[PDB]
Protein backbone atom coordinates (compact mmCIF):
# COMPACT_ATOMS: atom_id res chain seq x y z
CA UNK A 1 0.00 0.00 0.00
CA UNK A 2 3.04 2.15 0.68
CA UNK A 3 4.35 1.84 -3.01
CA UNK A 4 0.96 1.90 -4.42
CA UNK A 5 0.19 5.25 -3.00
CA UNK A 6 3.73 6.78 -3.75
CA UNK A 7 2.37 5.79 -7.66
CA UNK A 8 -0.72 7.32 -7.04
CA UNK A 9 0.67 10.39 -6.01
CA UNK A 10 3.07 10.17 -9.40
CA UNK A 11 -0.60 9.71 -11.06
CA UNK A 12 -1.62 12.67 -9.52
CA UNK A 13 1.48 14.75 -10.38
CA UNK A 14 1.46 13.24 -13.66
CA UNK A 15 -2.48 14.07 -14.33
CA UNK A 16 -1.74 17.59 -13.30
CA UNK A 17 1.84 17.95 -15.54
CA UNK A 18 -0.37 16.97 -18.55
CA UNK A 19 -3.63 19.31 -17.75
CA UNK A 20 -1.80 22.26 -16.93
CA UNK A 21 -0.49 22.53 -20.54
CA UNK A 22 -3.20 21.27 -22.29
CA UNK A 23 -5.21 23.78 -22.88
CA UNK A 24 -5.97 23.87 -26.59
CA UNK A 25 -8.36 24.99 -30.06
CA UNK A 26 -9.41 20.56 -30.09
CA UNK A 27 -12.32 21.73 -27.89
CA UNK A 28 -13.79 24.02 -30.93
CA UNK A 29 -12.59 21.05 -33.28
CA UNK A 30 -14.81 18.46 -31.56
CA UNK A 31 -18.04 21.48 -31.11
CA UNK A 32 -17.31 21.07 -35.22
CA UNK A 33 -17.57 17.46 -35.43
CA UNK A 34 -20.91 17.71 -33.48
CA UNK A 35 -22.02 20.05 -35.88
CA UNK A 36 -20.70 18.24 -39.01
CA UNK A 37 -22.78 15.17 -37.01
CA UNK A 38 -25.58 17.06 -37.22
CA UNK A 39 -25.31 17.44 -40.74
CA UNK A 40 -25.17 13.59 -41.31
CA UNK A 41 -28.34 13.16 -39.20
CA UNK A 42 -29.97 16.18 -41.54
CA UNK A 43 -28.51 13.97 -44.22
CA UNK A 44 -30.13 10.68 -42.86
CA UNK A 45 -33.70 12.66 -42.63
CA UNK A 46 -33.84 13.67 -46.27
CA UNK A 47 -33.11 10.20 -47.21
CA UNK A 48 -36.12 9.02 -44.96
CA UNK B 1 23.47 46.09 -32.67
CA UNK B 2 20.08 46.37 -31.39
CA UNK B 3 18.44 43.94 -33.57
CA UNK B 4 21.42 40.77 -31.84
CA UNK B 5 20.13 42.64 -28.18
CA UNK B 6 16.82 41.87 -28.94
CA UNK B 7 16.86 38.32 -29.95
CA UNK B 8 18.95 37.49 -27.02
CA UNK B 9 16.30 39.17 -24.71
CA UNK B 10 13.72 37.14 -26.65
CA UNK B 11 16.31 33.52 -26.34
CA UNK B 12 16.65 34.72 -22.61
CA UNK B 13 12.64 34.85 -22.48
CA UNK B 14 12.41 31.07 -23.75
CA UNK B 15 14.12 29.87 -21.06
CA UNK B 16 12.15 31.58 -18.19
CA UNK B 17 8.63 30.70 -20.21
CA UNK B 18 10.47 26.61 -20.21
CA UNK B 19 10.90 27.60 -16.23
CA UNK B 20 7.32 28.56 -16.49
CA UNK B 21 5.84 25.39 -17.92
CA UNK B 22 8.07 23.50 -15.58
CA UNK B 23 6.62 25.15 -12.37
CA UNK B 24 2.94 24.69 -14.17
CA UNK B 25 4.16 20.69 -14.29
CA UNK B 26 5.13 20.44 -10.61
CA UNK B 27 2.03 22.44 -9.53
CA UNK B 28 -0.41 20.45 -11.71
CA UNK B 29 1.13 17.14 -10.06
CA UNK B 30 0.66 19.09 -6.23
CA UNK B 31 -2.58 19.48 -7.08
CA UNK B 32 -3.53 15.95 -8.41
CA UNK B 33 -1.31 14.05 -5.30
CA UNK B 34 -3.30 16.38 -2.53
CA UNK B 35 -6.78 14.96 -4.30
CA UNK B 36 -5.62 11.91 -4.17
CA UNK B 37 -4.64 12.03 -0.59
CA UNK B 38 -8.00 13.48 0.16
CA UNK B 39 -9.52 10.86 -1.31
CA UNK B 40 -8.04 8.16 -0.20
CA UNK B 41 -8.85 9.65 3.45
CA UNK B 42 -12.07 10.49 2.78
CA UNK B 43 -12.53 6.07 1.80
CA UNK B 44 -10.68 5.85 4.90
CA UNK B 45 -13.52 7.48 6.83
CA UNK B 46 -16.05 5.37 4.83
CA UNK B 47 -14.28 2.09 6.61
CA UNK B 48 -14.08 3.38 9.82
CA UNK B 49 -17.73 4.78 10.04
CA UNK B 50 -18.46 0.95 8.96
CA UNK B 51 -16.62 0.02 11.62
CA UNK B 52 -18.69 2.06 14.39
CA UNK B 53 -22.34 0.29 12.27
CA UNK B 54 -20.54 -2.89 13.17
CA UNK B 55 -19.17 -2.55 16.71
CA UNK B 56 -23.38 -0.56 17.68
CA UNK B 57 -24.53 -3.96 15.97
CA UNK B 58 -22.31 -5.63 18.48
CA UNK B 59 -23.01 -3.16 21.18
CA UNK B 60 -19.54 -2.03 22.01
CA UNK B 61 -20.25 2.13 22.52
CA UNK B 62 -17.10 1.97 23.62
CA UNK B 63 -15.22 0.77 20.06
CA UNK B 64 -17.82 2.74 18.05
CA UNK B 65 -16.64 6.38 19.70
CA UNK B 66 -13.39 5.39 19.07
CA UNK B 67 -14.05 4.54 15.78
CA UNK B 68 -16.03 7.84 15.26
CA UNK B 69 -12.86 9.78 16.44
CA UNK B 70 -10.72 7.62 13.71
CA UNK B 71 -14.00 9.14 11.22
CA UNK B 72 -13.28 12.20 13.11
CA UNK B 73 -9.71 12.79 12.19
CA UNK B 74 -9.39 11.64 8.82
CA UNK B 75 -12.24 13.87 7.76
CA UNK B 76 -10.34 17.10 9.51
CA UNK B 77 -7.28 15.94 7.67
CA UNK B 78 -9.12 15.54 4.57
CA UNK B 79 -9.84 18.95 4.75
CA UNK B 80 -6.67 20.57 5.35
CA UNK B 81 -5.70 18.52 2.19
CA UNK B 82 -8.58 20.64 0.59
CA UNK B 83 -7.44 23.93 1.55
CA UNK B 84 -3.94 23.07 0.40
CA UNK B 85 -5.21 21.84 -2.64
CA UNK B 86 -7.13 25.12 -2.73
CA UNK B 87 -3.67 27.01 -2.69
CA UNK B 88 -2.66 24.87 -5.49
CA UNK B 89 -5.37 25.18 -7.80
CA UNK B 90 -4.52 29.50 -7.62
CA UNK B 91 -1.11 28.79 -8.14
CA UNK B 92 -1.59 26.64 -10.90
CA UNK B 93 -4.39 28.72 -12.68
CA UNK B 94 -1.88 31.89 -11.71
CA UNK B 95 0.85 30.41 -13.50
CA UNK B 96 -0.92 29.23 -16.76
CA UNK B 97 -2.06 32.76 -17.19
CA UNK B 98 1.46 34.38 -16.15
CA UNK B 99 2.77 32.12 -19.22
CA UNK B 100 -0.14 33.02 -21.64
CA UNK B 101 0.36 36.59 -20.81
CA UNK B 102 4.42 36.12 -21.37
CA UNK B 103 4.23 34.26 -24.73
CA UNK B 104 1.89 36.39 -26.37
CA UNK B 105 4.27 39.60 -25.23
CA UNK B 106 7.34 37.33 -26.46
CA UNK B 107 5.32 37.28 -29.77
CA UNK B 108 3.83 40.92 -30.44
CA UNK B 109 7.23 42.22 -29.41
CA UNK B 110 9.48 40.20 -31.93
CA UNK B 111 7.06 40.72 -35.00
CA UNK B 112 6.71 44.78 -34.18
CA UNK B 113 10.52 44.81 -33.90
CA UNK B 114 11.01 42.83 -37.20
CA UNK B 115 8.58 45.17 -39.39
CA UNK B 116 10.53 47.98 -38.24
CA UNK B 117 13.55 46.92 -38.80
CA UNK B 118 12.76 46.06 -42.38
CA UNK B 119 11.05 49.62 -42.70
CA UNK B 120 14.69 51.64 -41.10
CA UNK B 121 16.70 49.23 -43.91
CA UNK B 122 14.33 50.73 -46.92
CA UNK B 123 14.69 54.24 -44.69
CA UNK B 124 18.26 54.35 -44.97
CA UNK B 125 18.46 52.73 -48.59
CA UNK B 126 16.33 55.47 -49.91
CA UNK B 127 18.40 57.85 -48.03
CA UNK B 128 21.56 56.78 -49.57
CA UNK B 129 20.21 56.57 -53.27
CA UNK B 130 19.40 60.17 -52.84
CA UNK B 131 22.65 61.06 -51.77
CA UNK B 132 24.30 59.11 -55.56
CA UNK B 133 21.76 60.36 -57.48
CA UNK B 134 21.91 64.03 -56.10
CA UNK B 135 25.64 64.43 -56.34
CA UNK B 136 26.48 62.71 -59.94
CA UNK B 137 26.17 63.82 -63.12
CA UNK B 138 26.62 67.74 -62.17
CA UNK B 139 30.00 67.35 -61.83
CA UNK B 140 30.71 65.07 -64.51
CA UNK B 141 28.64 67.75 -67.27
CA UNK B 142 30.94 70.88 -65.37
CA UNK B 143 34.19 69.07 -66.10
CA UNK B 144 33.36 68.19 -69.34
Amino acid sequence: FERMENKVLDMEATSQAAGELAGFGIENQFAQLEASSGVEDELAALKA
Amino acid sequence: DPEKVLEQAVIDMQEDLVQLRQAVARTIAEEKRTEQRLNQDTQEAKKWEDRAKLALTNGEENLAREALARKKSLTDTAAAYQTQLAQQRTMSENLRRNLAALEAKISEAKTKKNMLQARAKAAKANAELQQTLGGLGTSSATSA
